[PDB]
């Protein structure tokens, strides 16, 4: 009722504060989905999350606690797969225990995106991705599962076929195997890397002149290269790598600093 | 599915609780 109608003013206030895109989104998609559900518990935690996001003068906080709410609204209304609700749930327990801001925002996207799709095959290398993470006391592996999870639930949103979604599945266990025995954050970016590239039906080149390898991609249409760029650069974020990313005509060129 | 999504939202709560 009064929160019906504060809900509905704080998003659009939101909206006149943040100049950013993501946050005038948030804002608008919370209102939606407090409004699509009728149940007075996800009234209050939108209103909350509103609320705050205007006390707050911190861009990335207010990012934060937005996403926080839409993924639990999104799972909250009506009657989702129970692997949606898991996944939301682990994410926010991840989120909710951790220090690190980058496994909160790892998190966080993970569960969002997955929220986003309808199909179960995509739902479940989520959510056993999200098992993996919370059975682990390693925040660096925690960081690893994450951008894997993410990369690949960007897959799903972007539309990736079952069939390459099943290639990507693949690389997911073997970047979250590679990781547990060890290996470099420069060999599990180049994971990420050739997880994006075989999932969204294009081709790679992998050239290592010295201790810094580069990967040529070719074939992705241009408003499909920020697909390509969020998984990656999030991933070498999470993992801490530096990339540098250079752009031509139809190809992208990727260096993993050593 | 009920009890999940009270989980869901008591956790976010919390979260956002924390973020501030």
């Amino acid at each position: 009722g009064s929160l019906r109608e504060e809900i509905r003013k704080l998003a659009e206030q939101l909206s006149e504060k943040y100049k950013d895109e993501e946050i005038r989104e948030l804002a608008r998609e919370a209102a939606e989905l407090a409004e699509e559900s009728d149940d007075p518990e996800v009234l209050e935690l939108a209103y909350e999350a509103l609320k705050k996001g205007l006390e707050l003068e911190d861009e990335e906080k207010v990012k934060l606690i937005l996403l926080a709410a839409v993924l639990a609204a999104r799972v909250a209304r009506g009657e989702v797969p129970e692997e949606k609700l898991e996944i939301a749930l682990k994410a926010l327990e991840l989120a909710e225990a951790s220090e690190d801001e980058r496994i909160i925002r790892g998190a966080l996207r993970a569960a969002l995106a997955a929220a986003r799709t309808d199909d179960p095959l995509a739902l479940e290398v989520v959510l056993e991705a999200l098992e993996r993470a919370q059975a682990s006391e390693d925040e660096r592996l925690i960081r690893a599962i994450l951008a894997a999870a993410y990369a690949f639930a960007l897959l799903a949103v972007a539309g990736a076929s079952a069939e390459r979604l099943k290639e990507a599945e693949a690389i997911v266990k073997e970047l979250i195997a590679a990781a547990e025995k060890g290996a470099s954050p420069q060999e599990l970016v180049l994971l990420v890397i050739e997880m994006m590239v075989k999932g969204m039906g294009v081709t790679m080149e992998t050239h290592r002149s010295g201790n810094e390898v580069k990967v040529v991609i070719k074939g992705l249409h241009e408003s499909q290269q920020e697909v390509l760029l969020e998984a990656v650069l999030f991933a070498a974020e999470l993992m801490g790598v530096r990339v540098r990313i250079r752009f031509k005509g139809d190809t992208v060129t990727i260096v993993v600093r050593e | 599915k009920k009890e999940l999504a009270k989980e869901v939202i008591e956790t976010a709560k919390k979260l956002i609780e924390k973020l501030a």
